[PDB]
């Protein structure tokens, strides 16, 4: 799960309560981080006024977005063309953390029991 | 460790106090400095009166 | 020497003039990418001329002849130089690297000075915490806002000194005798001085009793 | 019995320093102590306390850890406050010598002589063995214990008030600042030791040292 | 890789883009972290205007920081003796984690499979 | 110890510098956490001016919540009826993050001895 | 060995770091010397903003 | 029974370092430790203590190996609480020209006479042989151990503490030699000479060296 | 038992070196190892190392070669563990005018007398001969082999630690460079001299010389 | 690389810098120069028959 540092990014294209990309300015494209398969990165969808909405990046091609909806429960709404891509969620990301710091512990435990 | 002040001069406030000339002293006010000391101005004196308030020449 | 100004770049200097100084601002690209901009400003008038540094970019000068302040453009607006009532900059001075004939090491720091009492640096202080007050208010009523709420300022001396190249020490006390750090020998020392408020002077020793004597 | 109060005064009188600014007043007490510690070493009958101590039962006993050196031990206190038997320095080596087993030996009510090597300040025998801490007038050059205030008292006489004003000078003076002046210090430790040398009344110190019995 | 935390803090000291160490303010030295042997914090440097750069103390004495210049991948740029150093920036230390659990939960995986 | 998402409420009724429990607006009192029995957040108070304070929640009720001062070292603080309660602290939850992967490979190379 | 700053002066760099004069220094950088110290320069003020961008004169 | 504090204390108000940044507390504790052994040799009388050690069976015996010299061993302390008998120093000379194996004795309950040469410090015979680890008080020049926290306590007497206060003065204006060319630290260094000399109540360090018992 | 490390950091401190950049660390170990070995010579109380050393049959015997001068050859060790007779010094010149074919007859199983001449530090005589190298205690002034490492430990009293320091110094401060100065080297001699001087406790520097039996 | 020529003889070639060097010994002479051949900016050169003296200035 890559990360994000300092990258905000006008959605230029509008994109649909049900849309399955959208799209980035041409400048801020390069600024987010670089993916690739099998590796992502959450962002912030900050529409006009508090609305805020959580996505998933499956990946990018070049200045265009590829997206999934609802990963922390955010419900789907419309996206005017003038909005803000940027921020991390720190409740999946620290929970993950959280979870696999246990997970491996829990693991060192089981491997210190088999070898005993 | 004597410091000695004679033959007075005038004010420079465009220096630090400790790097004024060694005669050099602020706040040089109602004094003449002629012969090297501390001679002081008079007191002024009426002479006349004006009639229009708030005369500027 | 021509080195310098021919890397400082006189096709592109933005001129201005300030008391009879001549303001340079400089934008110029060292090799390797690294980017240096800066005002220098040149008064010949004293007893020999030399430059006094500036880090304030400016895209164009204009000097209001009948009120003589100096009116620079830098990000799309016009910034009066060291206009009345705003709170002083913080000052760079790095003094000129001292040979010492003999390799010695400095035991007394005494930075004279005042702290600001004209009052019209107070006024301009008080000014500024308005405004701090004012942006903390306007930002702590967003729908919220996260960090913000920016901290005031303060008056502080900040003096460094560089034993060979390295910082050994900052000393921030004023009127009062200080000690630098042990155990190191060098004999190309320099002062650096930093501050929001003016010094008098700075004399070092290797003893408080020889600190005595002069 | 003079306080710390008069010796702080004539300290801010002879550096130009009145209001303690530089030379705190934390400090001039230090100095104060230092230089009681200093003029009970130099001259141990400044300072004198007879001490009434119980004894551990044993032919071992232990100065008061508050006490330099004891000098005589002139009363055995008996029980409350009948003064008791005096008694008598002896050699602890013949003491040794003849009934080897002279520390086995049973306790007596009241000592009746005890052993004391200046090399072991902290140590002194008593013959016989003491019994149920049983209590002795001891005179020892007793420390002054601190000054921590400027009203506490000094337990010296008066008459050593030149000398902890000279000390305090002297370890004042000798400040690495520039306030402080160092042939001054070293003036005034001539001073010190030269009032300590007239003492005319005291134990001697410039003719005979460490002969006092 | 120690962390900081509410320390913003303004560079008294211009600092060249080739320079050792940095000194902030004598009221904020102790606000950041006092770090340790081997220990180090990461810390941005928000200068006047939007240009920001990013590097890691190695070590603090007093109000000076020791400093080392464009380990992120930010440019190495001139500083005005009126800046900020605060916050922490998100990609290097999180990818670390993202790093030592995977790390963590494959030395563990290899425990069991020596003890089996 | 749980984390917190997009949460920030008022502090309605006024903190004692020696405070047990706060009180949020009734609202949002839903958006933090919910929590568990011996599973606590980290929120922090900024209030009027630059003055913050960290605390943590030991357990929330309804719209209240049980509260203990004084976590990372902030002094304690009197609060006034108007107050943010937001964020997430980096300090705590990363220090754990940092010490929990170190005690995983420890763990795993005790384990891997143990098995040799 | 007391080496003494006082009546700073400002940089003149068409001189090896070690041959400046006594009281000239490297890196003036945000100081007004007049008085002979460290006097610190103001803070500008935003007193208007221009319209079109790329603005030479 | 001083604690280091109070010497830091004083040595940080002489050089105008209170917050410690030129001689940091760790090397002032050292300059305290070390004036602590010095004046430990140089008078012995400052720092005495009598140390129960069991002796390992034989005659060859080590004294304690953080001593420099053992002065007395008065009492040869018998089983558990019993003070047992005493015991007085002898000549090895005499004990090895008459009974040449007199080592190869059948070792006794309680030591009757020791053994010891100035020359040869860690070393002392006793006669008879000892045998299982019997425990005799020693009176040794023990050696103060280190200073390495500010409130660890000094066991020494509080007069020798402005003596360390000198000394610690003499090793850090050392530091600063090119001041005067050392003259204010000659200047310490013949003031804490001085200091030790005109003590009157332990051993005359003015007089002749050893000397005293 | 103090390690070369404590003695290093001294040094580092009291020159402005604690980098040891100028003064390298190697440097500074030779220079306490000379200083071992010089106040070994100075006072050989200083260290004095009991060793046990197999005697080559015949009368003429070679002192270990790590070893200034034998000082007391105290018990003739008995074969294993058993301590056996002690020996005692006598006139090589007596005995070679009587017996003068002393070196020639039967050796003995265990010596009965040794000679010493302090003009040979190297050889020592026996007597009667030594036969199949029988081993004997040989307290004599041992010599500090070397410090290769920071960590090294130095097997003299603690208290020498001032000395050293100031050999140190005195080497150091030696040296032809800009950052040495020699007052001060003169003055680390001295002070090392009085440091030595006043060392009450081992053998005697200043009064008597060379005279220590 | 300094050169330096005793009474016209090449004696040594000194590369060190930053730190004492030393000349050759057993050649004395009273007409010294001393040439510099480097591809860097050189400060200054400093000579004198002792490290002590070298201390002075």
């Amino acid at each position: 799960v890559q990360f994000a540092n300092n990258a905000a990014s006008r959605l230029v294209g509008p994109l649909a309560p049900s849309g399955t990309s959208l799209t980035v300015t041409p400048g801020d494209g390069a600024l987010f981080p670089t993916l690739g398969a099998g590796d992502w990165f959450m962002a912030t969808l900050i529409r006009s006024d508090g609305a805020r909405e959580i996505v998933k990046v499956t990946s990018r091609t070049v200045d265009a977005m590829s997206i999934t909806r609802a990963q922390e429960g955010s419900s789907a709404l419309s996206f005017n063309p003038n909005d803000r891509i940027e921020a991390r969620l720190t409740a999946g990301e620290l929970g993950d953390f959280r979870d696999g710091i246990a997970s491996a512990q829990s693991a060192a435990s089981a491997a210190q029991g088999t070898a005993d | 460790t004597t410091l000695k002040l004679t033959a007075y001069s005038g004010e420079v406030p465009r220096t630090l106090p400790r790097l004024l000339p060694d005669t050099a002293s602020q706040r040089a006010l109602n004094v003449r400095l002629d012969n090297g000391g501390l001679t002081p101005t008079r007191q002024p004196r009426f002479e006349a009166n004006i009639s229009v308030d708030n005369a500027k020449t | 020497t021509r080195n310098d100004w021919m890397k400082t770049g006189p096709g592109n200097i933005v001129g201005g003039q300030f008391n009879g100084r001549y303001f340079a601002s400089y934008e110029y690209i060292e090799p390797s990418g690294a980017a240096f901009s800066g005002t220098l400003i040149f008064d010949t008038t004293g007893a020999a001329p030399f430059i006094i540094r500036s880090n304030h970019k400016a895209d164009a000068f204009f000097h209001e002849l009948q009120t003589g302040a100096l009116y620079f453009l830098v990000g799309k607006e016009i910034f009066e130089w060291d206009a009345l009532g705003q709170v002083n900059e913080t000052l760079s001075w790095r003094s000129k690297q001292f040979v010492l004939p003999m390799p010695t090491n400095f035991g007394a720091i005494l930075i004279e000075g005042s702290t600001a009492a004209s009052e019209e640096e107070q006024a301009a202080y008080d000014a500024e915490r308005q405004r701090i007050e004012v942006e903390n208010a306007t930002n702590f009523a967003l729908p919220n806002g996260d960090m913000m709420q920016r901290l005031p300022a303060e008056g502080f001396v900040s003096v460094s000194i560089y034993a060979d190249g390295k910082l050994v020490k900052t000393v921030s006390k004023m009127n009062r005798m200080a000690r630098l750090p042990s155990g190191f020998l060098a004999r190309i020392w320099e002062i650096e001085v930093n501050s929001n408020i003016n010094i008098s002077d700075i004399v070092l020793a290797t003893t408080g009793q020889e600190l005595r004597n002069v | 019995a003079f306080p710390a109060s008069v010796v702080l005064s004539r300290a801010a009188t002879l550096l130009q320093d009145e209001d303690h600014e530089r030379w705190t007043v934390d400090e001039l007490l230090e100095w104060l102590t230092d230089g009681t510690r200093e003029i009970v070493v130099r001259k141990p009958s400044a300072y004198m306390k007879t001490t009434t101590a119980a004894l551990v039962a044993g032919s071992k006993q232990a100065l008061p850890e508050d006490a330099i050196q004891l000098i005589d031990v002139p009363r055995n206190l008996k029980t409350d406050g009948s003064p008791g038997r005096a008694v008598t320095a002896t050699d602890r080596r013949l003491l040794d010598t003849e009934n080897p087993d002279w520390h086995s030996m049973k306790p007596a009510g009241q000592i009746r002589h005890y052993t004391y090597d200046s090399n072991v300040p902290t140590v002194f025998y008593t013959y016989p063995p003491a019994a149920a801490g049983v209590q002795v007038e001891l005179v020892c050059a007793w420390r002054h214990p601190a000054l921590t205030t400027q009203n506490d008292v000094v337990q010296m006489g008066a008459e050593f008030v030149s000398a902890l004003v000279s000390w305090c000078l002297y370890r004042a003076s000798s400040k690495d600042s520039e306030f402080a002046n160092g042939a001054v210090a070293a003036a005034h430790y001539s001073a010190f030791s030269d009032a300590l040398g007239a003492q005319a009344t005291g134990t001697p110190t410039t003719q005979a040292a460490a002969a006092a019995a």
